[PDB]
């Protein structure tokens, strides 16, 4: 089943550019300090996440 | 001012359905349409046939007059 494999891998890669523009990290995003979350989104984002949605 | 991101107002929703068409023949029109084009397919076939060994004899009078 060799294609839907790439196909959502586009749309990992989607995810992954939102999680870089986020924190920084391709995929160790750290990000969450015990007692709340650092450095807070930037601005810009959630509609692209509409969109994505 | 302060400047956060927030949702303007309110966004719009997206769907939750698994969105499915189903489209297509059923069975009785797709396989009644199949089994015509195949009878279609043996009428032409049967004419050409038999046309053919009409002139498939034609070929054997031919040997059969060359022969002597």
């Amino acid at each position: 089943a060799m294609t839907p494999f790439f196909w959502m891998f586009e749309e990992r890669e989607k995810m992954f550019e939102f999680y870089e523009r986020v924190s920084g990290a391709r995929m160790h995003a750290a990000y969450v300090r015990p007692g709340g979350v650092h450095q807070d989104l930037p601005l810009g984002l959630m509609d692209d996440i509409y969109e994505f949605s | 001012v302060k400047q956060d991101m927030p949702p303007v107002g309110g966004y719009g929703p997206i769907d939750y359905k698994r969105n499915l068409p189903r489209r297509g023949l059923s069975g009785y029109s797709m396989f009644a349409v199949g089994i015509g084009a195949l009878l279609f397919g043996y009428w032409s076939m049967m004419r050409w046939n038999r046309e053919r060994r009409r002139l498939q004899i034609e070929d054997f009078e031919a040997r059969i007059a060359l022969m002597p």
